[PDB]
């Protein structure tokens, strides 16, 4: 049976700018199988309305999966992405870097 | 547009 | 000048916890445009593009009753496939489809497809001559055997050919303003120190569409190739894509390296330099 690991990118939709409003995106591809749980983070915490895309596939049959929610970035709030599936022993936590 | 698949295995 | 249509289906068994979950999504070129969930409460196909939801009621009715047909199709051929791999109903197991057609410029006919993966990895797959199919494994030749008994790739080339082709220049033509547009790359670059011997020099792309794209980091000229951190082209989540490209370069010798972005939408391939 096939199975890959999830590549992992947490960024936002538009360069970050304290104060102005934005979203936050983390962005799964590359994995199988399809069945996988993704939170967005705030300072540790689950952030409780993400929404995600219709489960697609790439050309290699791997799925990807973009979860997304409006946000403000302040100075003080930091971000993540905990990604869980079978592939991962723990899940993966990718902090968000304003420059990736 | 969708197509019919009906055909098995 | 060429475009693509293509419908991605997932089927998933889940074993004591009902029948397969089935979703089914359909794009053109790099924009999805519907969807359907069987886990959903409308049981319909729905819209995810504003151009689709011109089509009228007959539409709709008559996608809901196709994708739901094949719900029902790739809930059987999870069983068989079960069966062909001599496989326990214990586990959960994966079945997908993709179906589509390429046109060029012309708008006419360029190809098609109609393959399927189980557990990940081919399966059978619908050749370019649209008459013989690849077959992945010995479990995939007994259908491969059916199918060419039955003429299944013949009784396909109707919708490949016409239907599909039919179906992707109305896309285009309705949804003219997104579709056959060209969104170039804003491109700009970040400096980041990661000792007083090296930087890190990362060449941006942004708001592109469609989405292919290339970014090449040189240095004096050559390809950095097997030195480049390229991360995977991503959506914005508005439509258009983003890609980023790193090096890292020995501090003082920045003004060596460029980064060369070509799209589509570029009239001239952009050279970066720090």
């Amino acid at each position: 049976m096939i199975q890959r690991t999830p590549k992992i990118q947490v960024y936002s939709r538009h360069p970050a700018e304290n104060g102005k409003s934005n979203f936050l995106n983390c962005y799964v591809s590359g994995f199988h199988p399809s069945d996988i749980e993704v939170d967005l983070l705030k300072n540790g915490e689950r952030i409780e309305k993400v929404e995600h895309s219709d489960l697609s596939f790439s050309k290699d049959w791997s799925f990807y999966l973009l979860y997304y929610t409006e946000f403000t970035p302040t100075e003080k709030d930091e971000y993540a992405c905990r990604v869980n599936h079978v592939t991962l022993s723990q899940p993966k936590i990718v902090k968000w870097d304003r420059d990736m | 547009n969708y197509n019919y698949l009906y055909r098995l295995f | 000048g060429s475009h693509s249509m293509r419908y991605f289906s997932t089927s998933v068994s889940r074993p004591g916890r009902g029948e397969p979950r089935f979703i089914a999504v359909g794009y053109v070129d790099d924009t999805q445009f519907v969807r359907f969930d069987s886990d959903a409460a409308s049981q319909r196909m729905e819209p995810r593009a504003p151009w689709i939801e011109q089509e009228g009621p007959e539409y709709w009715d008559e996608e809901t009753g196709k994708v739901k047909a094949h719900s029902q199709t790739d809930r059987e051929n999870l069983r068989i496939a079960l069966r062909y791999y001599n496989q326990s109903e214990a586990g959960s197991h994966t079945l997908q489809m993709m179906f589509g057609c390429d046109v060029g410029s012309d708008g006419r006919f360029l190809r098609g497809y109609h393959q399927y993966a189980y557990d990940g990895k081919d399966y059978i797959a619908l050749k370019e001559d649209l008459r013989s199919w690849t077959a992945a494994d010995m479990a995939a030749q007994i259908t491969k055997r059916k199918w060419e008994a039955a003429h299944v790739a013949e009784q396909q080339r109707a919708y490949l050919e016409g239907t599909c082709v039919d179906g992707l220049r109305r896309y285009l033509e309705n949804g003219k303003e997104t579709l056959q547009r060209t969104d170039p790359p804003k491109t700009h670059m970040t400096h980041h120190p990661i000792s007083d011997h090296e930087a890190t020099l990362r060449c941006w792309a942004l708001g592109f569409y469609p989405a292919e794209i290339t970014l090449t980091w040189q240095r004096d000229g050559e390809d950095q190739t097997q030195d480049t951190e390229l991360v995977e082209t991503r959506p914005a989540g508005d439509g258009t894509f983003q890609k980023w490209a790193a090096v890292v370069v020995p501090s003082g010798e920045e003004q060596r390296y460029t980064c060369h972005v070509q799209h589509e939408g570029l009239p001239k391939p952009l050279t970066l330099r720090w």
